[PDB]
């Protein structure tokens, strides 16, 4: 065992290609471990006080109005999760939902989404299951209901045990009112209801002009 | 595309003499402007009989 | 059984339509007419 | 050897690669041409649906990856951009196009003569339709505008109720138009504003002679009705006074505090006095009126629109012989409000259309404007009805513009294949043979014509061809070059005399749209592929 | 759809139907043909296929590539089909099958996307399949005169031309002689395993030699073979089918005794019963044995005492090989010995071949058997060898049943595509365009060959259907002079049944192919 | 070229191969390990080698014979 | 990919390059004096020679356009409220100081725009601002009142080229805005490309530059700038005629020349340098050979040919496409300059020189 110094000349220089074949996989692999990093185990480790307008709130809350009521998206690959919070405009936020079927506290909790879409177009809510991301046992065990939110690609949203400051009967007003506490939600907008629509496309615009 | 400076260097080559002649048909590109397939081909001529 | 946790009793065709979530766009379709229904005139959700 | 990080794909493979991606294009809306043409339904996967003809809103929506694919996408686009019609048609004719071509070069002929060859088709079948194949529209009269309309919306969702809707069209189109600087009347099209509702039956659109605003009062105090208006409109909130950035109030003594807050409001009261002391009836502004602005509009009993769309407001302006203000300031420094900035109108309402309202300024003075406000079943159904109404109004426009059509139902391919066919004869060897397979590829459009209406394709182009050779070898037959396709009966008929017509700058700029991009796929023999 | 919550077929089950399943169906058989596209002709190029085991299978054979191709399209296993008919009916031709079928598809791919009903293209095949094969049997050339001579030059000219195409197209004539040869020395049923193939390794293709008898391979001597003299110049060979060597009497049988004598007596028995079993074989005159079942050690050595040869456990084949090539008879008993049942050749000799060694049956004049040893440098190459060979041999025996050939190089499908355009243009016409589509269609070979041999095959073709539409039956494409000649009197012949017999197959595929409108894959059951 | 360095690869998965350079390089130190390993146990003054068996029996043994030092030795 | 449309752009590259250069008396050309505009639609037929200037910037006056005998005026500055440098406050401590302020910024606007009304000025470009309004609302207002066309957003990059052509002098501060530094035009338009987008064309311009402009239209964007590079190879052609004036023929005929006559010098050598030099001569060789493939032709048959008729003295014979042979080519037309050849070879030479002289390749 001698001539340490060896100063390899060619071998990585002709095995470049298939070096870079699965260093680029890793690269992959370990941008979503470390958005999820971000996330698990650092957390995971361990009568106007009455609310008078909160039942008025709940009622004129039930305003869908418009056509159905949709739905929450639903991420089934976390490389869709990784590639839809990259990608889209960084003005507005995103709000993420971690659940497991079956669990208590998640049915209330989508109710609570779905509600609030309504309220705030802007915002993006999502719900994707733990078991897709690659979320830790203990996270998966014990910490799945929470609420990830993001805004400019970055976290914005701390929370998780959401039922703990929550419990399992909370509506859309108590979820919004604990947003709003902390100053996360958009701010609302005037909004009417159009006849359906107007608009069609954008472009040149060639309006009427007189001429001689 | 056609031109020969172009397709060199829209592709990433990896080896240090394929690289030695993307600047080459960038030179050339400098230079004269057209002929970059040209001045390629033959350095690669020049140098298969080299080999030998 | 409204998702949000609330209980609609009602033989009005146009809430029953509204209440039901479906994936089949025809589906959809068909609970455009009926909302269309009810909003013009107010009546026949079910007959259309 | 070239230890490229990525994949590489020569010779007949890639070439073979470009065509079938191009032909999965074709055939994606090949289903969707002619009035035995049937519609598409796409879902958005997010729960969203678009049921749709038109060929370039089908390719816009899809997600292509194959670069070849794109090309013909973007070639859809720009055919729908430049003209507005037969983008399917240009599609599956860039296709067919590409698939003889790779034809030819597999039977060892060079490339660069299947271009030359569909270069100098390409430039023959448009001199030959400008030639042969024109009608001008001058002897024609109303006639040659309601049937070019018709046969437009026909394979539409309003394909059967083209008696009204070609009608509506026309009128709206001859309400917009303008003659410019050199005389050469222009119709602006895309100045008719479509204003969708779902509700009454489709019978039920109107064609509003005038503007429609998808837009209401701002206050419910206010008049929803002003019989003899004076519109004016603005371009600038009507809301307290803010001062700028670089003002900043600091007060020393207390008693001017009250004086400063209470101009801070009657700037815009005194603004609002100067508007109005000019007779003004109806004030739309682009930007926003608080309330106290909307109760100083309410006492004077007029209209205020808040939030107006620019190029509506626009619109109204020019039609109203309004003139839009960005502020009140004359060349004097002052601050005022002529009474001649003011559009009139003959009736400014606020009607209710399906549980909702929207603000229609009737007869406007000074300039002519049209609007349709469409009616149908739901949400989809409107949307496929302002498509189709769309590409009725840019065929519209693009017949009284150019005064030249042609006869439709695939007389004009048939007749430019039999020609090109017959013409081939006289230039080159291979090119020959690019001009043949050229003349091959257009009849593609009568084939899809016939495949889609269940009918026997092979024999109604077989007589199709046989009548237009007889018109292109008897002098004296040269009426036959109308024959055309009749999808009802599955029979060759005139389409002149039937009423099937089309702008001939579709044809041309269909042609040379799609020998452009046959051509620049053409090219490639060879693709790189690099790893992300 | 809907979810139908009893679904009425198996989850998972595919189905297809309608005009693109049928265009798909075409570009699968397009896909299978271009496989073997370069494979035709003299300047084919050879494929080497790598099973999942690592071994390499280069070949020239478009149904051996087929074969080794694992395809699994319904509609393109009929392209392999049909290659393994034509080498199992003919033997040659097999490339020529899958681009007819592949061309036929393609050319009505186009009135298949137009809605035309597939009947009628069937019908359109059948008729010009039928007319085509009554245009071959009508123009093939056939010598009615049965001179042996002429016999000779035309089934080497056969064999030629099936041979060049193969990498042992160097030495064509040299193998076309030897083919020819070797057929005729065969009696009357031709059977294939009356000839021997042999694989020695080394040594160059002019090396390989055709034994007018028969030759195997030394098979596991015993001690004191080479005691044995291994040259014999009029010896009698006694094949036989028995285990000469020291053994039990029976499986079943067991020897009670009670007395030492006894055991003597049994012990004396058993070596009696084997020396008689000896004796019995000498006696009879015979000095070379030949044995289906192993010679002992103890038998070895007492033919070696009598100056004899022995081999045991011989190949069966190859026992019967020589069994036909002396005139012998195989003998599972000794007791009868006579002249009758003892096989005659004139030398006997064992030669080293390669690092192996051979027994030599030669000067047999008699023989209705062959054997041949084909030498080369790799397995692949003596694999490739003996393919070719096989194609040559199958073209020589069908033209031993009938002497009917044509001109190849394309001429005959020249010739057979003019007179089937020329009967198309007077029918009423939807008819009209299928069969002049066949006839375009039976234009493929030529411009193949042009193809592969790096010409411009348009112009080819366009002189080659000037030069039949003007007059002149058997002009092809001649590959050496980069144009056209007369391939009958440039003696490329090619035996009727072969193109008879793709026409045939090729049509029949197609017609198949064309008919199905829906394709049913029922989900794979234990994948495991 | 070279069997090894070339832009084909023409062996098995684990096979290798070194040219003159690293050939003789391997050789060389591994012949001069050996030898100065052995020695240091020649001549009157030379000593002895502790040889610790690796496997389960853990055999010892100490010797100044070169045969059995070399023996009983896991050589690459 | 224009081999079709060369019949339009090589008579526009020609007139391009001899537009922004003085015929005698020239060195060299700078390509960046021609600007490329590229716009989507249309096809290539529609290419243009455009001699005054483009612009892509809309125009901010919407309703005013086609001003004729316009006096552009570009202008550094900016038509907002005052800003001095350093920082500054006003401050209000009185409602007469509010209505002060706004009408004293109304009336400094007006003044501003009224002085640049005043020179006679009708088209006013403005060089783009980050930090400082460009052009407040009520400016623009004010200009749309007094008729003028306000173009606002120029890149301050544009600024050389837009000076040079129009022959405008910039302005950076109101007090220097004089008649004498503006640009006279005959014509400033805005044209729609027929629904693909807006250009702005200013054509015909009192004592023009030395710039011209192309415009390249095409149906999708790869042909676009497959076109704009074919169009950079034909002006890099003409420059390379301009310096080193000297002309080839071309069609492989100086390879083979080059191959031929290097033979002949490599057997009059001696030694290892005699096979160096055949060697030479052989790659030279290739660029007949890769010629006559890719057409179809023989490339032994066809390079034989070119040896044996350059042999003969055929100095000008090259490999003909159209006639699928060999033929003089100086009557086909197929000409190069020399410092093409001359370049590529002298460059390939010194690469291979160059990568000859590496023994070892080290990691970092
Ligand atoms: N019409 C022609 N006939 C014969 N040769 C031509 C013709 N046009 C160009 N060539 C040759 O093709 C070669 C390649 O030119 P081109 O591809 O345009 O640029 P590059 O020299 O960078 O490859 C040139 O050396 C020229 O001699
Ligand atoms: N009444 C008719 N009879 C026969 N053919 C028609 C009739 N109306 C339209 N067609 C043909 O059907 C085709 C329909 O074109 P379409 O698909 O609407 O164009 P686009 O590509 O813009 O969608 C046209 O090419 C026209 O020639
Ligand atoms: N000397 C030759 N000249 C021209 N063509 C030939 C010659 N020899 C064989 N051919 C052609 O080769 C074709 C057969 O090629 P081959 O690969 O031997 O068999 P397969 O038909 O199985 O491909 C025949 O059609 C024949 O016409
Ligand atoms: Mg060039
Ligand atoms: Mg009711
Ligand atoms: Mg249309
Ligand atoms: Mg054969």
């Amino acid at each position: 065992l001698a001539g340490e110094g060896i100063s390899v000349n060619t071998g990585p220089k002709g095995v470049i290609n298939d070096w870079r074949r699965f260093k680029q996989l890793e690269t992959e692999q370990r941008e979503e471990q470390c958005r999820e990093m971000e996330r698990l185990i650092k957390k995971l480790s361990m009568f106007l006080q009455q609310y008078r307008k909160q039942r008025m709130e709940e009622m004129r809350q039930q305003l869908h109005k418009g056509p159905q009521f949709k739905q929450v998206f639903e991420i089934s690959s976390g490389e869709g999760f990784l590639d839809m919070i990259d990608k889209e405009q960084k003005s507005i936020v995103i709000m993420v939902h971690i659940y497991e079927d079956g669990i208590p506290g998640t049915e209330a909790m989508n109710g609570c989404m779905i509600c609030l879409a309504a309220e705030y177009p802007a915002v993006k809510f999502c719900k994707v299951k733990s078991s897709v991301i690659g979320a830790s046992s203990q996270f998966t065990r014990n910490a799945l209901p929470a609420l990830l939110i993001y805004k400019g690609g970055e976290l914005i949203g701390n929370f998780v045990r959401v039922t703990d400051q929550l419990g399992d009967d909370f509506f859309a007003v108590d979820l919004e009112a604990f947003l709003q506490e902390f100053g996360l939600l958009p701010e609302k907008e005037v909004l009417v209801l159009t006849s359906v629509r107007n608009s069609a496309t954008c472009h040149s615009e060639d309006s009427d002009l007189e001429i001689d | 595309t056609n031109d020969g400076a172009t397709i060199l260097k829209q592709m990433q080559v990896l080896h240090p003499a394929a690289r030695m002649l993307v600047e080459l048909s960038k030179a050339q590109d400098i230079e004269a402007g057209d002929g970059t397939t040209s001045v390629v081909i033959i350095a690669g001529s020049l140098l298969d009989s080299c080999t030998k | 059984l409204d998702p949000m946790g609330g209980i609609v009793m009602t033989n009005d065709g146009n809430a029953i339509l509204r209440e039901i979530q479906v994936q089949h766009p025809a589906a959809k379709s068909m609970i455009e007419i009926s909302r269309t229904q009810d909003e013009e005139v107010g009546d026949g959700t079910t007959s259309v | 050897p070239l230890s490229v990080f990525g994949d590489r794909s020569t010779g007949e493979t890639i070439r073979s690669q470009n065509v079938m991606a191009a032909a999965s294009i074709a055939n994606i809306v090949k289903s969707s041409l002619g009035p035995v043409g049937l519609d598409k339904m796409l879902v958005d996967d997010i729960g969203d649906v678009t049921i749709t003809n038109d060929g370039a809103t089908i390719l816009k929506l899809l997600e292509v990856e194959h670069p070849a694919a794109k090309v013909l996408c973007e070639l859809a686009d720009l055919q729908d951009k430049e003209v507005g019609d037969g983008t399917t048609s240009v599609v599956i004719i860039a296709a067919e196009l590409l698939k003889n071509a790779d034809e030819l070069v597999k039977q060892k002929i060079h490339p660069t003569s299947v271009i030359s060859g569909y270069r100098l088709a390409c430039k023959e079948a448009v001199r030959y339709i400008n030639e042969n194949l024109i009608v001008n529209t001058d002897e024609l009269g109303r006639d040659c505008l309601i049937n070019a309309a018709k046969t437009s919306m026909s394979s539409k969702i309003i394909g059967i109720n083209g008696d009204f809707f070609a009608n509506m069209v026309v009128d709206a189109v001859l309400a917009i138009k303008y003659t410019d600087i050199r005389g050469q009347p222009r119709y602006p099209v895309n100045s008719v504003n479509i204003l969708k509702a779902h509700g009454r039956s489709q019978m039920e659109s109107m064609l509003i002679s005038g503007y429609a605003l998808n837009c209401v009062v701002g206050s419910q105090g206010m008049p929803k009705r002003i019989v003899n208006a004076k519109i004016a409109c603005l371009d600038f909130s009507l809301q307290k006074t803010k001062m700028k950035l670089g003002v900043q109030v600091v007060i020393t003594d207390p008693e001017k505090l009250d004086q400063i807050r209470q101009r801070e409001s009657d700037i815009t009261k005194e603004r609002i006095q100067k508007i109005l002391a000019t007779g003004a009836n109806v004030i739309l502004t682009t930007g926003g009126i608080d309330d106290m602005c909307l109760k100083y509009f309410v006492e004077a009993g007029a209209m205020a629109v808040r939030r107006v769309l620019k190029r509506d407001l626009k619109r109204i302006a020019k039609a109203s012989g309004a003139t839009i203000l960005s502020t009140l300031a004359n060349l004097e420094g002052e601050e005022t409000f002529e009474a001649a900035m003011l559009g009139q109108a003959e009736e400014v309402v606020q009607e209710r259309i399906c549980d909702d309202e929207l603000i229609l300024i009737k007869n406007t003075k000074a300039r002519t404007s049209a609007s349709i406000i469409l009616r149908g079943a739901n949400d989809f159904m409107c949307d496929e009805m302002e498509r189709s109404l769309h590409d009725a109004l840019c065929v519209v426009k693009r017949v009284l513009e150019s005064k030249s059509v042609v006869p439709g139902g695939g007389a004009v391919e048939a007749a430019l294949s039999i020609y090109l066919e017959n013409y081939a004869t006289s230039m080159g060897s291979r090119e020959q043979l690019a001009i043949a397979e050229f003349a091959r590829s257009l009849l593609v459009i009568p084939n899809t014509l016939a495949v889609n209406a269940a009918q026997d394709s092979t024999d109604l182009v077989a007589k199709l061809r046989a009548f237009h050779n007889e018109a292109q070898v008897n002098p004296e037959r040269k009426n036959l070059k109308w024959i055309g396709l009749d999808l009802s009966n599955g029979k060759p008929r005139d389409n002149k005399q039937a009423g099937v017509f089309e702008p001939t700058i579709v044809k041309v700029k269909s042609l040379k749209f799609a020998t452009e991009a046959a051509i620049t796929i053409l090219r490639i023999d060879d693709l790189i592929k690099l790893h992300p | 759809m809907m979810p139908t919550p009893v679904i009425l077929l198996k989850e998972g089950t595919d189905s297809s139907q309608g005009i693109p399943q049928l265009v798909s169906n075409i570009s699968a058989c397009q896909v299978i043909a271009e496989a073997v596209r370069t494979t035709l002709g003299p300047r084919g190029m050879d494929k080497l296929i790598v099973d999942g085991r690592g071994k390499a299978t280069i070949s020239n054979d478009g149904a051996t590539i087929l074969k080794l191709l694992d395809v699994v399209h319904p509609a393109a296993k009929t392209l392999v089909d049909i290659a393994k008919s034509q080498d199992a009916e003919v033997g040659d031709g097999t490339t020529s099958v899958t681009l007819l079928a592949a061309e036929f598809l393609k050319q009505v791919k186009p009135y298949v996307e137009e809605g035309l009903h597939p009947q009628i293209i069937i019908r359109a095949f059948r008729t010009a399949t039928q007319l085509a094969v009554n245009k071959i049997k009508e123009i093939a050339v056939t010598v009615k005169k049965a001179d042996k001579v002429e016999q000779r030059k035309l089934l080497e000219k056969c064999a030629m031309t099936a041979l060049s195409s193969k990498l042992i197209s160097q030495q064509k004539a040299f193998f076309a002689k030897m083919v020819v040869d070797a057929v005729m020395m065969l009696d009357d049923l031709l059977q294939l395993k009356m000839i021997g193939i042999k694989k020695v390794q080394g040594g160059a293709l002019e090396d390989s030699q055709l034994v007018a008898g028969v030759a195997f391979k030394k098979t596991f001597s015993y001690a004191g073979f080479e005691m044995q003299p291994k040259k014999y110049h009029n010896p009698k060979i006694a094949l036989l089918n028995v285990e000469l060597e020291l053994k039990a009497e029976k499986d079943n049988a067991e020897i009670r005794v009670h007395t030492v004598e006894d055991y003597q007596a049994i012990v004396d028995a058993e070596w009696n019963i084997l020396y008689d079993k000896l004796e019995k074989i000498h006696h009879s005159g015979a000095k070379v044995v030949l044995s289906k079942l192993p010679i002992g050690d103890v038998a070895t050595q007492y033919f070696a005492d009598r100056d004899m040869f022995c081999a045991g456990r011989v190949p069966e084949e190859d026992l019967k090989r020589t069994m036909m090539a002396c005139g012998g008879s195989i003998q599972t008993s000794v007791n009868a010995l006579s002249a009758d049942v003892l096989g005659r050749c004139q030398v006997f000799e064992e030669t080293q071949i390669g690092g192996e060694r051979y027994n030599f049956f030669t000067g047999c004049p008699k023989a209705k058997t062959c054997t041949f040893i084909l030498r080369g440098g790799a397995e692949q190459f003596m694999e490739e060898t003996e393919r070719s060979l096989h194609d040559a041999i199958m073209i020589v025996r069908r033209a031993i049943k009938n002497d009917s050939v044509v001109a190849g190089g394309g001429a005959i499908e020249m010739e057979l595509s003019k007179y089937l355009r020329d009967y198309s243009r007077t029918i009423p016409g939807k008819q009209q365009l299928l069969i002049g589509a066949y006839a375009k269609a039976l234009e493929i070979i030529p411009r193949q060959l042009c193809d592969n041999a790096g010409f411009d095959a348009t112009n080819i073709l366009n002189k080659l259907r000037a030069r039949h539409a003007q007059g002149g039956t058997w002009y092809g494409v001649d590959i050496n002079n980069e144009d056209i000649a007369d391939n009958f009197e440039a003696f490329v012949w090619e035996p009727a049944m072969v193109r008879i017999n793709a026409l045939t197959a090729a049509s029949e595929a197609a017609c198949l192919i064309v008919s199905v409108d829906e394709t049913i894959k029922n989900p794979r059951s234990t994948v495991d | 070229a070279s069997l090894s360095l070339a832009p084909v690869n023409i062996f098995k998965a684990g096979a290798d191969e070194e040219r003159a350079e690293t050939a003789r390089l391997t050789s060389f130190i591994g012949a001069i390990a050996i030898g100065d390993l052995v020695k240091s146990t020649l001549g009157p003054k030379g000593m002895d080698k502790i040889l610790l068996s690796s496997g389960r029996d853990a055999s010892l043994m100490v010797t100044n014979d070169g045969a059995t030092i070399l023996k009983n030795i896991g050589v690459d | 990919v224009v081999s079709q449309y060369s019949s339009l752009l090589s008579p526009m590259s020609v007139n391009a390059v001899m537009k922004v250069i003085d015929p005698a008396t020239a060195t060299s050309v700078d390509l960046r004096d021609i600007k490329i505009v590229k716009k989507l639609g249309g096809t290539i037929d529609d290419c243009e020679l455009v001699e005054g200037l483009v612009l892509t910037q809309k125009v901010s006056n919407s309703g005013i356009t086609r001003v004729e005998k316009a006096k552009i005026g570009l202008i550094q500055f900016c038509l907002s409220a005052p800003k001095t440098d350093m920082d500054n406050q006003i401050v209000v401590s009185d409602y007469a100081q509010m209505d002060r302020v706004l009408r004293e910024e109304r009336a400094y606007i007006l003044n501003l725009v009224k002085q640049i009304k005043k020179t006679g000025c009708n088209v006013l470009l403005i060089q783009k601002s980050i930090l400082r309004d460009a052009l407040s609302d009520l400016a623009l207002h004010f200009l749309n009142k007094m008729k003028i066309m306000v173009i606002k957003d120029i890149e301050r990059e544009d600024i050389e080229f837009i000076c040079k052509t129009i022959g405008t002098k910039p302005v950076a501060h109101i007090d220097q805005f004089t008649a004498d530094m503006l640009g006279s035009a005959e014509l400033a338009e805005e044209v729609n490309l027929n629904g693909s987008g807006k250009l702005l064309k200013i054509t015909g311009c009192a004592s023009p530059g030395k710039t011209v402009t192309i415009v390249v239209r095409g149906s999708n964007k790869l042909v676009i700038e497959e076109a704009e590079r074919s169009i950079h190879d034909a002006l890099c052609v003409i420059r390379c005629l301009v310096k080193k004036r000297a002309l080839i023929a071309g069609g492989g005929a100086p390879e083979i020349e080059l191959a031929l006559r290097l033979t002949e010098y490599s057997r009059t050598l001696s030694g290892m340098e005699s096979y160096c030099v055949r060697a030479f001569a052989d790659a030279m060789e290739v660029i007949p050979s890769t010629l006559a493939e890719n057409a179809g032709l023989n490339p032994i048959s066809t390079v034989t040919e070119l040896r044996n008729r350059h042999a003969q003295g055929e100095k000008t014979a090259g490999i003909n496409v159209r006639k699928g042979g060999i033929s003089n080519i100086l009557e086909e037309l197929v000409v190069q300059p020399l410092l093409v050849s001359v370049s590529a070879l002298t460059l390939a030479t010194e690469t291979v020189r160059s990568i000859l002289k590496i023994d070892d390749v080290v990691n970092t």
